[PDB]
């Protein structure tokens, strides 16, 4: 057994992290007080769920997580919420005033004065790990803390934990729930400085989660709680292999080995199905082929884009529920004869399949209905570069006039860092095109 | 606990500031004695933003009342909510400023400024995390204009990294007290361009026209004009006084509204505005149509003459947030020629469940429009009509000023106009 | 009030469509860089499909199908036909073709020579043609050495296909011709065939003993009006329309345009568009697509129809701009953005 | 359509299907960047105070 430390930075990171650990507890049978009746080894043990939960002599199962926000209001909810008893005060870190949606403020001005305290709290959790694998970092692109402080933290983690893997769960900005006009600036600034420090990053476009909640869950105006509970199901599907007995993606290194043959191109597309409304009278349960086929529909992708017009470098199928290999292969065969699935010539045309018999757990009173089987497809497609193109365009529009730049320069950042970050993105888009187009 | 320190200076500044604390004190359930008597927890959620909490569960506004003569502040103290202000927070002289910017900024005001800063310093020393300051004042007089901008300069010196916000009443010949208002206004605008992060331009002519044409008030008074300002100040500060994610604090608001440091002068708007057919329900399309109509704007500048750099909209009341997004997108998608295309998604919309007093719902509009240059053009032309003959300058040269300082203020404001024009094309 | 942007100033078709849209008073044109649009008349090359369908509250539609170039490229079409089981290599309505890369750069050189040497030995007609999409650059010859040598002198991908030695000739004149069919595919992937076609005729007598002079062999409108001397002799602008052509088929061959030619044309259009539907359909996509296509057919003396190529950004006959452009607005644009017959198209039903 | 590396356990199983075969900055450098930006902030505030002192 090897431990995984989760880090949640900013409002998005914290609130998403809160939804995941709620789900993790319900999946492993852990109560809000940290008690786990099924755990027969009191105060220890190297079971699969121990990669995310430590144990005290009193039998409490404590998440291996750190929450960081430059403002206290969001993390205060965790301190007084349902799961206030899971975490101890050392794990929850808050400042006094936030980064004001200003990358430079979170990275330089405020980041410099709190980075050592955060590393100190992380070191404590690392000291409890007999074989630390690495970190899972949750954050947004558009926030000043989520963008600016995360990149500073990722740089230091590479320094203090050189041989450790680092995975990201990043929230791509969407105006329908967007807070700031400068979020394209922050998104590109943080992608530039984080790119060399992240081994694998799962981007979630808020626009995609927003429309899934309206289309599939009939939520007219989704809230952050609606978005986060859906996001935590997908996150749970991606991390299940680290928390349960299995043989696929058993450690953080396997995510890179299986999903990222080229380092810079480390943004796999996630696709999830089925998402069924809980208010429905009663749905007709879908089969293995129908949920698998749904993994090739843009409407359930975490990032809206057209994978028919890119190329695949890897593809993982993660099933939960009543699934046997026979039905998986039968569905894949039928999808190869109906769908446009083009792999790069220097990669094998194949699918790594993982099946966990326990169907997805649903939060009591949540929005999602119980389903007998579900799947999450992770595919490294050049089509996700459409999201970089969209973002880089908005950046170009504002930066051409230097709009809002004085806010960044005023926090000590040099203007040249803008163009340095933009040129790196232009190189990223070019890499995708060299790999996907003919 | 992100506290804001409020300052009101001069006649106009204290009369409008008085009504403001009257309106929001009613919204938060605070009575004239400082005791809370609401029925919703949302009222107290962000109450510490504007109110200090004293003994006995009393809420005292974090406000500093400043003037160079006692008259107007004597009225406030005897006014409706006069007892709610901290007695030590009244700082005033006896000389007056005689509508003379030089007196408020250099001579009379200088003698009193240090004592005002002692109170500001006292209020800030009790703030857990001071956001910044908001000042209410006029620009056509002596105290609010001249000493007001002096206060801002010395506040920015002591708190260089805090946000400085103002509600500035711009003079108009149609609602004028003295012929020197364009002099005082041009000298203040130069100060504001340098030392404020956000200035809400309230033009007294726009307020007059609204009271007359739209509200059907035959003979508008300053009191009528101040009703509109109170309501607008309540609308724009809703983001700060209640739970919300968008423009939640002063710095985040500035980051989203101010793409260039000098272009931080906003046109505010309010809806509805009804003449006493006052009980009719107002649909969301109507709120949106009015909110973007020039007749509902208080800068007396036609938005169709320029372009919006950024827009902040706040809807108040129990309504369909879905229908809000639709109508907002419809306005941008039906008039996208009036929004600059080099700032994507520059129109942000916020909702609040608590509506103003006596309204099922309302909408407040905050626009950073290049059309505001028309306001500075009017002032500049009125300034130059007198300055070319050096008319009425002796009032200022008698207080130590030189003509050069006027020439510089003039050029600086014309530069601001040229800056707004280059971004409109 | 709908909004649209123009990003192809050289499009005669959509220049008229934009003109008609404004004439309705219910459409408003925006600057070519304004993202808040309902409809995009996009550029030909490098159309940013990735930026479409991400504007909250705007249903967005574009006049090009992403991925349709597979059908509208000389080399792509050959590769699509030989590799798609729906079309198969034994496809009987497409001339035997091969993809030949210049030697300065898969490649079907040897596969072509084997089929060529087979015809040379069997006494059969061995006249091939070379062409490419990078042309205004065509060569017709019976010797394989000339064809391949002509490609090596160039630097782009070429295609060598069989030259229809027995084309149907119009009388009087004894002259070649081709048929241009306009096909509109809407967002629902309905296939509408414009009722009006045009025959681009050669005003020169077809001569099968001299492929060096390419005036009586290439029916392009620019070649006839530039290098031909009988331009506009038999029909105005070398453009015979379906009414005249049909009457000719009845007086001379005792048959109709519908039975002898149009059935094959409708079958070819369906087969091509249905084949690529799974790859280009926008049925479940965040944006919608439609596109006007120009099919070019050949007719031999047996009244057998062959496909020559498909044009993705075609022009229209001067006499048919009004009718067709109005048809594009009705079934392609207004079907998605309704305004406040006897259709001019022939719906080609099919299974989605 | 070959299935390889089939592993089975009480809680699930995994396998691989092959449809077709194929064809940093140091801690010192970070401190300098942070201190350099903090130095540019100090300079900009000093100029502002110098301006307000005039
Ligand atoms: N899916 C999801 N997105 C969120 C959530 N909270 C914020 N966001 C998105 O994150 C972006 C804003 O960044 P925040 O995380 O709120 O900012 P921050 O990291 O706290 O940094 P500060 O500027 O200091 O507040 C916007 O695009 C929001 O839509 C959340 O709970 N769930
Ligand atoms: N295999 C073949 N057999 C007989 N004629 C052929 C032929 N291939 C091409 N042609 C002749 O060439 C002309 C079409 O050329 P092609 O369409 O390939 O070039 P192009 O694309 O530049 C013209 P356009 O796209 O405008 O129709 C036709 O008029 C036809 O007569
Ligand atoms: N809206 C409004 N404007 C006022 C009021 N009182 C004065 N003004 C305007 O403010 C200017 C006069 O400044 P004033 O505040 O009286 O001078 P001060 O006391 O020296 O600051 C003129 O342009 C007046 O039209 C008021 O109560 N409401
Ligand atoms: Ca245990
Ligand atoms: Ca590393
Ligand atoms: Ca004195
Ligand atoms: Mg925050
Ligand atoms: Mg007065
Ligand atoms: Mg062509």
């Amino acid at each position: 057994m090897r431990e995984c430390i989760s880090i949640h930075v900013g409002q998005a990171g914290v609130q998403i992290g809160n939804a995941c650990w709620e789900l993790y507890c319900l999946e492993h049978g852990i109560q809000p007080d940290g008690q786990m009746p099924s755990d027969k080894t009191i105060g220890g043990g190297d079971d699969s769920f121990n990669t995310f939960f430590s144990e005290t002599g009193a039998g409490k199962h404590v998440p291996r997580a750190v929450f960081v926000d430059l403002e206290p209001t969001v993390i205060d909810e965790v301190r007084t919420g349902t799961y206030r008893q899971l975490f101890h005060p050392e794990q929850l870190i808050t400042g006094k005033e936030d980064a004001a949606n200003n990358y430079a403020r979170g990275h330089y001005t405020i980041g410099k004065e709190i980075i050592d305290l955060v590393l100190d709290r992380i070191r404590k959790l690392a000291d409890q790990c007999t074989g630390l694998q690495g970190f899972l970092v949750f954050h947004s692109f558009g926030g000043g803390t989520g963008s600016g402080f995360t990149s500073l933290l990722m740089e230091r983690l590479s320094v203090d934990y050189g041989k450790k893997s680092k995975l990201e769960f990043s929230i791509y900005p969407a105006p329908q729930v967007s807070t700031a006009v400068v979020e394209p600036y922050n998104s590109i600034l943080t992608t530039h400085t984080t790119l060399e420090h992240s081994d694998c990053a799962f981007m979630v476009d808020n626009e995609a989660i927003y429309d899934i909640c309206r289309r599939n869950l009939d939520i007219e105006r989704p809230t952050y709680t609606n978005l986060n509970r859906l996001i935590s199901q997908i996150v749970s599907s991606i991390t299940a292999s680290l928390r349960f007995d299995g043989a696929l993606n058993v450690d953080l290194t396997e995510f890179q080995t299986n999903l990222v043959p080229y380092p810079r191109i480390h943004f796999p597309l996630a696709t999830y199905a089925p998402v069924i409304s809980a208010e429905k009278a009663y749905h007709e349960q879908l089969s293995v082929a129908e949920i698998t086929n749904a993994c090739f529909e843009p409407a359930n992708q975490m990032v809206k884009c057209d994978p028919r017009h890119g190329k695949y470098m890897a593809c993982c199928l993660l099933y939960r529920g009543d699934v046997v290999p026979k039905d998986v292969n039968a569905a894949i065969a039928t999808i190869k004869t109906k769908r446009s699935i083009q792999f790069v010539d220097w990669c094998p045309t194949g699918f790594k399949v993982g099946i966990n018999y326990q169907p997805p757990t649903v939060v009591p009173g949540g929005d999602l209905a119980k389903v007998q089987r579900a799947v999450c497809m992770l595919s490294n497609t050049t089509a996700i570069a459409e999201a970089w193109a969209r973002l880089d365009h908005k950046f170009d529009l504002m930066y051409a006039k230097r709009a809002f730049v004085h806010w960044y320069v005023g926090e000590g950042m040099e203007e040249g860092e803008f163009s340095e970050a933009r040129e790196d993105m232009a190189a990223l888009e070019k890499d995708y095109e060299e790999v996907g187009v003919d | 606990m992100r506290e804001i320190v409020h300052i009101q200076a001069g006649q106009c500044g204290n009369q409008i500031g008085a009504k403001f604390w009257e309106v929001i004190s009613d919204e938060h359930g605070i009575d004239p004695t400082g005791s809370y008597h609401g029925d919703s927890d949302l009222q107290l959620e962000r109450i510490n933003v504007y109110y200090n909490e004293a003994t006995g569960n009393k809420y005292v506004p974090r406000a500093i009342l400043v003037d160079l003569e006692p008259g107007t502040m004597d009225s406030v103290r005897s006014g409706p909510f006069g007892q709610i202000f901290r007695p030590d927070n009244f700082v005033f002289g006896q000389s007056g400023a005689g509508n003379n910017w030089a007196k408020g900024h250099y001579t009379e005001g200088a003698e009193l400024v240090d004592s005002v800063l002692d109170v500001v310093r006292k209020e800030s020393e009790s703030c857990d995390c001071l956001q910044g300051f908001q000042l209410t004042h006029s620009l056509g007089g002596g105290t609010g204009s001249g000493m007001g901008t002096l206060l801002i300069s010395k506040i920015r010196e002591e708190y260089p990294d805090r946000i400085m916000n103002t509600f500035s009443v711009m003079p108009s010949p149609k609602v004028s007290d003295t012929v020197v208002e364009p002099y005082n206004a041009t000298l203040s605008v130069h100060q504001l361009v340098e030392n404020t992060d956000e200035t809400y331009c309230i033009d007294n002519e726009a307020l007059y026209d609204i009271c007359f044409r739209t509200l059907k008030l035959t003979t508008p008074t300053y009191g009528d004009l101040n009703h509109l300002v109170s309501a607008t100040m309540s609308g724009v500060t809703t983001c700060l006084r209640f739970p919300g994610q968008l423009n939640a604090d002063l710095r985040k608001l500035a980051v989203n509204m101010v793409p260039f440091p000098r272009l931080h002068f906003f046109m505010p708007g309010f809806a509805p505005l009804t003449s006493r057919q006052q009980y009719r329900a107002l649909t969301v399309p109507e709120l949106t149509q009015q909110m973007f109509d020039s007749k509902n704007m208080m800068a007396a500048c036609d938005p169709r003459h320029g372009r919006y750099l950024t827009v902040a909209a706040i809807f108040r009341g129990r309504m369909s947030m879905k229908e809000v997004d639709e109508q907002m997108l419809n306005v941008q998608n039906k008039n996208s020629s009036y929004f600059v295309e080099w700032i994507p998604n520059n129109v942000k919309t916020a909702v609040c469940d608590i509506p103003p007093r006596g309204l099922k719902m309302s909408a407040t509009f905050i626009g950073n429009s290049t059309a505001i240059q028309e306001l500075f053009k009017r002032i500049s032309e009125q300034f130059t009509a007198m300055f070319r003959r050096k008319a009425f300058l002796h009032w200022y040269t008698g207080e130590g000023m030189d003509e050069m300082e006027f020439t510089e203020a003039e050029s600086n404001m014309n530069d601001l106009v040229s800056e707004y024009q280059q971004y409109q094309d | 009030m709908y909004t649209f942007v123009v990003r192809d100033e050289n499009s005669s078709v959509y220049a008229e469509v934009s003109r008609l849209l404004l004439a309705t008073g219910q459409w408003k044109r925006l600057r070519k860089d304004n993202p808040r649009f309902n409809l995009m008349l996009g550029e030909r090359n490098r159309l940013p499909f990735g930026r479409l369908g991400h504007e909250p509250g705007l249903v967005q539609l574009v006049n090009y199908y992403r991925g349709a170039d597979k059908l509208c490229r000389k080399a792509s079409l050959v590769k699509l036909i030989k590799t798609s089981p729906e079309l198969s290599e034994s496809c009987t309505w497409f001339p035997e073709s091969y993809v030949i890369y210049p030697t300065n750069l898969t490649d079907e050189r040897e596969v072509f020579l084997a089929a060529y040497n087979r015809r040379r030995e069997g006494r059969e007609g061995n006249v091939w043609i070379a062409k490419s999409s990078a042309g205004a650059g065509i060569l017709i010859s019976s010797e394989a050495s000339e064809l391949l040598d002509f490609i090596d002198e160039q630097g782009q991908v070429h295609v060598i296909q069989k030259y229809l030695e027995k084309p149907l000739l119009l009388e009087p004149g004894h002259r070649k011709f081709d048929i241009r069919s306009w096909v509109l595919v809407d967002h629902l992937y309905n296939i509408y065939l414009y009722r009006e076609g045009v025959l681009r005729t050669s005003s020169e007598p077809y001569n099968s003993a001299n492929f060096q002079d390419k005036t009586c062999h290439l029916t392009n409108h620019c070649i006839q009006k530039e290098y031909s001397k009988n331009y506009g002799r038999y029909e105005e602008g070398n453009e015979m329309f379906f009414e005249e052509f049909n009457q000719y088929l009845m007086d001379a061959l005792n048959t109709t345009l519908e039975n002898s030619i149009l059935l094959q044309i409708k079958h070819i259009i369906r087969s091509c568009l249905m084949c690529i539907e799974p790859a280009i359909s926008t049925k479940h996509l965040h944006y919608q697509s439609f596109q006007l296509f120009g099919f070019d057919f050949m007719v031999d003396e047996e009244l057998k129809v062959w496909l020559i190529e498909v044009n993705g950004a075609p022009a229209c006959a001067q006499k048919l701009y009004a009718e067709l452009c109005q048809g594009i607005v009705d079934v392609a644009i207004s079907s998605v953005f309704p305004l406040a017959p006897t259709s001019i198209f022939i719906k080609l039903h099919h299974h989605h | 359509m070959e299935v390889i590396e089939l592993n089975k356990c009480t809680s699930g199983q995994s396998f691989e299907v092959i449809l077709k075969p194929p064809s940093d900055p140091s801690l010192e450098e970070i401190q300098k960047k942070l201190e350099a930006a903090e130095e540019r902030r100090k300079y900009q505030e000093a100029e502002l105070l110098k301006h307000l002192a005039e």
